[PDB]
């Protein structure tokens, strides 16, 4: 996984307007949207038996 | 009392095409919108201005055509389009495209509309920080062009 | 003298063109290229091993 | 069709008109969403309104449920 | 030589090509279709015979059990998003909004590898290992977790097929969606795009929405088994499992369906003439299915004891669903109609079984959405009659359709129409004999994932008998059909 | 012939009403389809404007809508009406699903030689016109008391202690199934039921 | 039915006035329409003298 | 013979004039806006799709907060930060009648309709 | 020639900011992994516990990734090669404030 | 467009003149066109006949 940063470095000093950057940080967004789904899922799997007091 | 000097953006390349010529890169990358329904409603009963439509010959004649710009490779065939319903009996639901040679009047039939899709091709200088700071004269740019007409040159891909 | 000037000048002036980054980079991509090679072959020996009910440790 | 709720009442007329138009479509929006909930609504409470007249028609005289189920006290 | 070879092999592996990426997508997705219908096949031949005639022994249902659930694996994920969305989707995206190739060209290939090593892991675990998992495509617990049957590593392997899956489906969605929102030529605005396009992001956002959390329920089933967690087990809740899983697993259906959706009006736009009869509300009402289906995944659950004020709720959310797709199906009916569709064409005729066998699917679907209903048609051959009137007859022909549209594109051949007739009329009766009897078995009570049935349901299995072999005809034809297709003549003398 | 239940016969109607509802749309747009093919194979009645009519699509979306709140309004009925006997029973009885036989009142109901997969040996016996309650679980992996024919399908899922109510009218036994899959004996797994 | 704004109708009419005024005709805007249609009229008998050509 | 009939010649059917619909550019568009354009502003097919979403979304809030109200088992008694828990009774159902089993229409049923 | 500035690495914001926010994370880590072993009395094999363990073990999971993410920022930092309007920049404060 | 009766008439010479030599020549040009591009798609190539 070293291979991410050196392309990232190489493509940003060559291949980068904002177009591209826009591309970018909307994946960015969509990538925290899956991680906050993925603890959302997490804390229904904790409180299922929770919440339900008897 | 202080000297501040904001930090440069040194990105080369693509990003230094985008920001030496910022108005003919956003002309290339910039969306413009269609009308909605309502929209259209509104438009549709809006006023001629004059009554030169009555006289004038109108944009889109066999000697007023309406003129379009691609980039591209020279001799490249031009991708270029309607929105549809340039005519009364032309279908107007979705863009139509079409290919066409470049640089030759081409008349589209449905509409009745002649057109000069034509191509400029986007030769710039190879942007590494060697590009030039003050006014260029037509020697150094005439033996690239004279190489690039005889050869060809790279793609910025 | 801005080291992020000379980075990207070097990336132009400095160094042999490369179309891949990652070729930029020999001994990496080499070490990339090995890596690999080392997991095809730890998944054919792990799917051989458990099948098998044999772990190659004794032979 | 869906004419626009905004202009025979006069409201959001200082906005322009593709904005009214906007909102015109909310109003329809809402309206829309709240006749299904009205008649469900409206039928649920019937049912509980039908249910307490027949539980003060049945257990009127028993003794059991002569002063709760009777007079529909806790129905 | 050595460098042809690498170079082939470079090509394939390195490619971060979206008509590259499509074309193995549909490859590796009609691969995995034509192993599942084998698979099939084999179970139509234990169920069309007496006395467990294949397995010959009680002992060893396990065997069936494994068919069952591997087929319906197979099928949904590993045969109808390859070919639906994967190849469909990456070929045509980036060509229809007028752009190069999709944002992160890189994560398409990781994409697509990803899908092959879950197939590699799925075969080697289901093939070649003993004692394959056993518990049918919703692998509840504590059948997948505390089973006698279900000890072995080939278990753990194809749960983590399952994650590879999805983790694939995921990179794809993203993927979609951010280069349909940025990467439009100028003057074409987000609603006016081509409407296949739309049909994907609304797909992407359903994939995006669901899948973690069918990824914390196997993670769920992968502790149960192995760090002997009672998330399940009788100090669980097994209905947590499977309210965790129905929550991914609607919106997947509606994931398979809605890309066919897409491709059929594009087609249609193509090979009538003419455009859809309301566009925008077949937009409208694609994303409208989309959003109400996340609402209504306990439809599969009446019967495990939810609270009652929850069944009535889930089979209203049901109904307000049924309603865009009658939408959707008037304004498909009425696009046809003025058109000039050509009418010796298998697309045409295709189209119309995709029609009418999607109806029929929707009907019988919406009869099992009534709960109470739901108490008498719960885990019969009802609800394998419709979820296979549904993706066996109307998914399919609709990827029939673009299969006889877009081969001779991709390839530059014309289609034999009357081997593709044969190939298709016979497909439509064969699977019609098998699928549409098993409603009347599951009203009259026949009970489903049973490879033995009462002496009361001969008339149904034996019309199923008919209807494989004429599917076997059918199937055989239509490979030895793409087989002539890539063939130059072989007869030829002079008249 | 009878009933057997009046659970059931609500649910038997419920079934007929929407079936009725689904032939006549059937019907009504086999016959459209029928005029509209017949037009198009003859080469008859091309238009390319038509690709769209406003009052059309609204009518068309408005029918299903209006013919859908009845729909779903009977079937809310018929599932409170299914479940409003209880509480007015006087017999309890506690049925338990293992691999393969159920368990009534610690009496084991097996598959008998006698029948082919419809019989036990055990049969469950209740009176004839008398509520009671079965108290359903199971001990090692889900399985299903499916007695459709009086309206019952429940879950018998381990830990979760699901309770039904269950009333017969017609004498005679019922044949039942599991219902849900359970490992290898699942097709050899009934239920029998003797209403008295 | 067009709909047609006429810019500067107050220079248009002043210019209007004038020439019809230098034709000898009535500054009204009846006038100017009736000489415009008188200008178009007679068309006919022009169109009937016009010799073919050579095919 | 009539001017306006010449200078109707290029203003009929057979002869008419083309004209291209024109774009307009808008400042500043984020995605509300575009919704506001894209899906609003088509008021006649966006009508009832958006209406069955809207009430999917509105009858499954109101399940959940009706649950959250009404329900004996559920309680926010665990849940929420001990602050705000004095307004929760997670045993009311235990409580009612005194806890004595002895007379229905005394313990409340949480049933939608015909309870 | 390009030679490394400690001068200007410890005279730029970015760097101290990152450097700091990575000690801290591991703080944060070393602390709760010091509660996990000698503080509880529940395993991961109970009802609550395998719950809660569940839970703060992929927060975990995600404050290691964070600790990467901030250390290579860090090291882009310390070169000089993070403008302000970096993605990098963007994606780790959101990461972290997540 | 032509103002007066004598324009309409030297507008209308040209137009015979014209239809004689410049638009009949293009009308027959693109009706062998069309049944050009239909003989390049018959015989089984393409979809010609299927409709229309
Ligand atoms: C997309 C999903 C999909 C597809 C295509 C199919 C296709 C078929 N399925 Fe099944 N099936 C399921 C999904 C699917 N199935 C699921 C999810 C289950 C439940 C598993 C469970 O119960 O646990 C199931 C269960 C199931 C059973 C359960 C038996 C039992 O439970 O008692 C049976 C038996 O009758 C059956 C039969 C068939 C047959 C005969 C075909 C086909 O032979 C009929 C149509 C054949 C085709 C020709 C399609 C194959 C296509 C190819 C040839 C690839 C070429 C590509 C294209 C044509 C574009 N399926
Ligand atoms: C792509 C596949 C696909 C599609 C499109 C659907 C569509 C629908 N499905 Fe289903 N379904 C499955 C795949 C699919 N399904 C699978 C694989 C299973 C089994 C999972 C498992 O248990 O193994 C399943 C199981 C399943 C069940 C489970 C029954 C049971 O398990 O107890 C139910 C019941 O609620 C259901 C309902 C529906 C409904 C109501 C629709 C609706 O979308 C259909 C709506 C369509 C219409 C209604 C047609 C349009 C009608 C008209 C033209 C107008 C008529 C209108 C009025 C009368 C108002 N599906
Ligand atoms: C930025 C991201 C943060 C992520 C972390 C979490 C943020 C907080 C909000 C999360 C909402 C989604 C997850 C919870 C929903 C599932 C709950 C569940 O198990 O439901 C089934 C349980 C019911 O379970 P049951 O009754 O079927 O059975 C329980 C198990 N047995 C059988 C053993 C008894 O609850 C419900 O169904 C209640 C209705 C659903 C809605 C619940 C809303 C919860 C709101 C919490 C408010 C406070 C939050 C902050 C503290
Ligand atoms: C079953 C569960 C399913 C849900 C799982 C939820 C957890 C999160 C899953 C994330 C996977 C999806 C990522 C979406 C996109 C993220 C942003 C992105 O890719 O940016 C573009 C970039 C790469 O884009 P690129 O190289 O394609 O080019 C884009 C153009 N440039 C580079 C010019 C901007 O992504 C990365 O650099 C990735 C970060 C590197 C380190 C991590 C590598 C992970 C590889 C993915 C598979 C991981 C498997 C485990
Ligand atoms: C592949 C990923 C890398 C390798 C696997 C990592 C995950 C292992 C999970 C099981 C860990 C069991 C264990 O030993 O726990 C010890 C520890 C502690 O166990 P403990 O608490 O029982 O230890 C006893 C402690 N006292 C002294 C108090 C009695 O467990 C945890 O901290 C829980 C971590 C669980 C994993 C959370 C991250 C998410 C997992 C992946 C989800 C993916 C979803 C999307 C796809
Ligand atoms: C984990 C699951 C990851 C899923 C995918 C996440 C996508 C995030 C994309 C972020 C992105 O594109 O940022 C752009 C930014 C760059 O923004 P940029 O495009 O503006 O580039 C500017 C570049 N400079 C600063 C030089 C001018 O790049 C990064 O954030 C770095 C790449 C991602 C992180 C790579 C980490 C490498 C180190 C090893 C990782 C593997 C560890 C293995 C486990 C070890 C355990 C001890
Ligand atoms: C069941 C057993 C297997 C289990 C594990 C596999 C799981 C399922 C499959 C996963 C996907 C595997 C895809 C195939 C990968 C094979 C390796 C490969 O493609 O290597 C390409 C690589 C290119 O190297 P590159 O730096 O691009 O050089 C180009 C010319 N100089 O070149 C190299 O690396 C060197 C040459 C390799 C040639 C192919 C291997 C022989
Ligand atoms: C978020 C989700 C929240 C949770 C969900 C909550 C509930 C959802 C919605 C609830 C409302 C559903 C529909 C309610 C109406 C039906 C109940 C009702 O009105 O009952 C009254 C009546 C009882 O009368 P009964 O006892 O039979 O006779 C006594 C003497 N004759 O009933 C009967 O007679 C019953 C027999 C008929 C049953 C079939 C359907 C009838 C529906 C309407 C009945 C009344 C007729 C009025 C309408 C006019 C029709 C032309
Ligand atoms: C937009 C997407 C919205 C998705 C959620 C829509 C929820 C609609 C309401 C459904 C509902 O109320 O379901 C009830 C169900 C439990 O029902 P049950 O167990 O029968 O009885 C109640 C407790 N005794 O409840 C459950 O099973 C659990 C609670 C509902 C699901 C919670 C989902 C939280 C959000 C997940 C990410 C969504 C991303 C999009
Ligand atoms: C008179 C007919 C019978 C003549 C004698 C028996 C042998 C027949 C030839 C066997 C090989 C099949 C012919 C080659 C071919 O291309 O078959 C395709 C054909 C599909 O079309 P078809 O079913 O022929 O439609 C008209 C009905 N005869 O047929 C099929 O696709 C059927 C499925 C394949 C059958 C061959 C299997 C392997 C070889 C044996
Ligand atoms: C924001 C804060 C939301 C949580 C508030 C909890 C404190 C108030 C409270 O206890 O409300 C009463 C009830 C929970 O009380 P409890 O006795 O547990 O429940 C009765 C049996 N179900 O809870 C309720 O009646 C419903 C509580 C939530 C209602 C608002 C939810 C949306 C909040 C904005 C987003
Ligand atoms: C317009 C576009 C399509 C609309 C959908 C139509 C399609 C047909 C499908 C469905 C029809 C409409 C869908 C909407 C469903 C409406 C049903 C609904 O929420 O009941 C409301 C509920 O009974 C009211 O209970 P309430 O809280 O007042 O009282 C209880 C307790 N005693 C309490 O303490 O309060
Ligand atoms: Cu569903
Ligand atoms: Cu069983
Ligand atoms: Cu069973
Ligand atoms: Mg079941
Ligand atoms: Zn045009």
């Amino acid at each position: 996984n070293i291979e991410w940063p050196l392309v990232i470095i190489y493509e940003y000093i060559y291949l980068t307007n904002y177009n591209i950057q826009n591309n970018l940080l909307y994946n960015i967004a969509t990538f925290i949207f899956l991680e906050i789904l993925l603890f959302i899922g997490f804390y229904w799997l904790y409180i299922n038996n929770i919440i339900h007091y008897p | 009392d202080s000297v501040h000097v904001f930090r440069p953006e040194f990105a080369q390349g693509k990003f230094r095409i985008d920001l030496d010529q910022p108005a003919k890169q956003n002309k290339l990358q910039q969306q413009i919108y269609t009308l909605t329904d309502d929209e259209r409603e509104m438009y549709e009963d809006e006023p001629y201005i004059g009554v030169d439509h009555l006289y004038e010959a109108h944009k889109g004649s066999k000697e007023n055509p309406v003129v379009v710009e691609a980039i591209g490779v020279h001799g490249n065939d031009v991708f270029t389009g309607c929105l549809g319903g340039c005519h009364k009996d032309a279908a107007d639901a979705v863009a139509y495209y079409t290919i066409v040679p470049p640089n030759t009047l081409a008349v589209c039939i449905d509409c009745g509309i002649h057109f000069v899709a034509r191509i400029n091709e986007q030769l710039t200088f190879w942007p590494d920080g060697t590009q030039p700071w003050e006014k260029v004269d037509f020697k150094a740019v005439e033996g690239f062009l004279y190489k690039h007409y005889k050869y060809g040159s790279p793609l910025m891909i | 003298k801005h080291p992020e000037w000379v980075r990207t000048m070097r990336m132009f002036h400095g160094t042999v063109w490369r179309h891949r980054p990652e070729f930029r980079h020999p001994w990496f991509s080499r070490g990339s290229r090995a890596s690999g090679i080392i997991m095809l072959v730890f998944g054919a020996v792990a799917y051989g091993e458990i099948t098998f009910g044999k772990r190659l440790g004794g032979v | 069709v869906f004419p626009s709720i905004t202009k025979p009442l006069g409201l959001f007329k200082n906005l322009p008109r593709q904005h009214r138009a906007a909102r015109d479509a909310s109003i329809w929006l809402a309206i829309l969403t709240a006749g299904p909930f009205g008649i469900f609504i409206a039928f649920k409470y019937y049912a509980d309104w039908y249910d307490k007249k027949l539980l003060m028609e049945y257990y009127k005289d028993s003794i059991v449920y002569g002063e709760t189920y009777g007079k529909g006290k806790y129905v | 030589m050595i460098n042809n070879i690498m170079h082939m092999i470079n090509k394939y592996t390195l490619t971060t090509s979206h008509k590259i990426i499509g074309i193995l997508y549909g490859y590796m997705g009609y691969i995995a279709g034509i192993l599942g219908y084998i698979i099939s096949m084999l179970i139509r031949m234990e169920l069309n015979t007496q006395g467990l005639a294949i397995v010959r022994k009680v002992k060893e249902v396990t065997i069936y059990n494994n068919w069952i659930t591997i087929h319906g694996l197979i099928m949904l994920f590993v045969f109808i998003m390859p070919v639906g969305i994967g190849f469909y989707g990456n070929y045509l995206i980036p060509m229809l909004i007028g752009t190069s190739e999709l944002s992160m060209p890189r994560m398409n290939g990781i994409s697509f590898w990803m899908l092959i090593v879950g197939v590699v892991i799925f075969v080697i675990s289901n093939v070649l290992m003993s004692k394959p998992i056993s518990s049918g495509w919703t692998l509840y617990p504590p059948l997948s977790t505390r089973d006698a049957d279900n000890i072995g590593v080939n278990i753990d392997l194809s749960l983590l097929v399952v994650h590879v899956l999805g983790i694939s489906s995921t990179i794809g969605s993203v993927n979609y969606i951010t280069t349909n929102k940025y990467n439009r030529h100028v003057g074409l605005t987000f609603m006016n795009i081509n409407i296949y396009n739309f049909s994907i992001i609304v797909t992407s956002i359903l994939l995006i929405g669901s899948l973690p959390i069918l990824g914390v329920a196997i993670t769920g089933l992968l502790l149960d088994r192995n760090i002997n967690s009672t998330i399940y087990d009788v100090i669980g809740d097994p209905v947590l499992y499977q309210h965790l899983f129905w929550f991914f697993g609607h919106p997947e259906v509606y994931v398979i369906i809605l890309p066919v959706f897409g491709l059929t009006s594009l087609i249609l736009t193509s090979i009538i003439h003419k455009d859809i009869f309301g566009r925008e509300g077949m937009m409208y009402c694609i994303i409208s299915i989309g959003v109400v289906g996340y609402f209504v995944w306990a439809h599969h659950m009446f019967t495990v004891g939810l609270d009652i004020d929850s069944r009535s709720y889930f089979s209203i959310a049901t109904s307000i669903i049924s309603i865009p797709t009658s939408v959707k199906m008037f304004s498909y009916i009425n696009t046809w109609a003025s058109g000039r569709g050509f009418r010796g064409n298998n697309s045409s005729w295709s189209f119309f079984s995709f029609l009418i066998c999607f109806c029929f699917g929707g009907f019988t679907g919406l009869l099992l959405s009534s709960g109470s209903l739901d108490i008498m048609l719960h885990d019969t051959y009802f609800v394998v009659g419709h979820f296979h009137t549904v993706l066996s007859l109307a998914a399919t022909f609709g990827l029939l359709i673009a299969h006889y549209f877009f081969l001779p594109i991709i390839f530059s051949y014309s289609i034999f129409e009357s081997f593709s007739f044969y190939h298709t009329f016979l497909l439509l009766v064969g699977a019609l004999l098998v699928f549409y009897p098993m409603h009347l078995a599951g009203l009259s009570g026949m009970a489903r994932r049973v490879p033995e049935y009462a002496d009361i349901f001969i008339p149904f299995m034996t019309v199923g008998f008919h209807g494989t072999f004429l599917l076997i005809f059918s199937t055989l034809t239509f490979i030895r059909s793409y087989f002539q297709f890539l063939s130059h003549i072989n007869h030829s003398n002079y008249l | 012939m009878r009933y057997g239940n009046r659970e059931i016969e609500s649910i038997i109607l419920f079934f007929d009403q929407t079936i009725i509802l689904y032939t006549s749309i059937i019907n009504a747009l086999i016959v459209g389809i029928i005029i509209i093919i017949r037009k198009w194979y003859n080469r008859k009645g091309i238009c390319n404007q038509y690709i769209y009519h406003i009052k059309i699509e609204v009518i068309w979306t408005i029918l299903p809508i209006i013919f859908l709140i009845v729909i779903v309004l009977h079937s809310v009925t018929v599932i409170y009406n299914l479940e409003i006997n209880k509480g007015t029973n006087n017999k309890y009885i506690n049925v338990i699903g293992n691999q393969w036989y159920w368990i009534y009142n610690n009496i084991e109901s097996r598959i008998s030689s006698l029948g082919r997969i419809i019989l036990v040996d055990q049969p469950l016996f209740i009176k004839a016109n008398n509520n009671t309650h079965l108290i359903i679980s199971s001990l090692d992996v889900i399985h299903s008391f499916a007695l459709p024919t009086l309206g019952i399908k429940v879950d018998a899922i381990p830990g979760r202690i699901n309770n039904i109510s269950i009333n017969g009218l017609t004498q005679g036994l019922y044949v039942g199934y599991c219902s849900e899959l359970c490992g290898s004996g699942h097709a050899f797994m009934p239920i029998n039921l003797i209403v008295y | 039915e067009q709909k047609i704004k006429i810019i500067d109708s107050e220079v248009i009419s002043f210019l209007a006035k004038e020439i019809l005024g230098k034709l000898g005709l009535e500054t009204t805007p009846q006038a100017a329409r009736q000489y415009l249609d008188s200008l178009v009229e007679g068309a006919e008998a022009l169109y009937a003298k016009i010799a073919p050509v050579e095919p | 013979s009539t001017v306006l009939s010449i200078l109707g010649k290029r203003f009929q059917r057979s002869a008419l004039t083309p004209k291209m619909n024109p774009f307009i550019r808008i400042r500043c568009q984020g995605p509300i806006e575009e919704f506001q354009r894209g899906f609003i502003g088509e008021f006649h097919a966006f009508a009832l799709p958006g209406a069955c979403m809207l009430v999917a979304s509105c009858l499954g809030t109101f399940h959940i907060i009706r649950c959250l109200v009404v329900n004996p088992e559920l309680s926010l008694a665990k849940v929420i930060p001990e602050i705000l828990q004095p307004f929760t009774n997670p045993n009311a159902q235990l409580k009612a009648a005194d806890g004595k089993d002895d007379d229905d229409s005394q313990v409340p049923k949480q049933w939608g309709m015909w309870g | 020639p390009l030679v490394f500035d400690p001068k200007r690495a410890f005279n730029d914001e970015i760097f101290l900011c990152c450097s700091l926010c990575c000690i801290i994370f591991l703080i944060f880590l070393f602390n709760q992994y010091e509660e996990f072993a000698h503080e509880l009395s529940f395993d991961i094999r109970e009802q609550f516990g395998l719950g809660f363990y569940m839970l703060l073990g992929l927060h975990g999971s995600h404050v290691i990734f964070g600790t990467i993410m901030l250390a290579l920022l860090t090291l882009w930092g310390a070169q000089g090669s993070v403008g302000p309007q970096s993605h990098a920049l963007r994606f780790t404060s959101l990461y972290v404030h997540l | 467009v032509a103002k007066d009766k004598y324009q309409l008439a030297k507008q209308m010479a040209e137009f015979q003149y014209k239809k004689s030599y410049f638009e009949k020549p293009w009308g027959y040009m693109f009706a062998y066109y069309c049944d050009e591009d239909r003989a390049r798609l018959c015989g089984g190539i393409g979809y010609v006949g299927h409709h229309g």
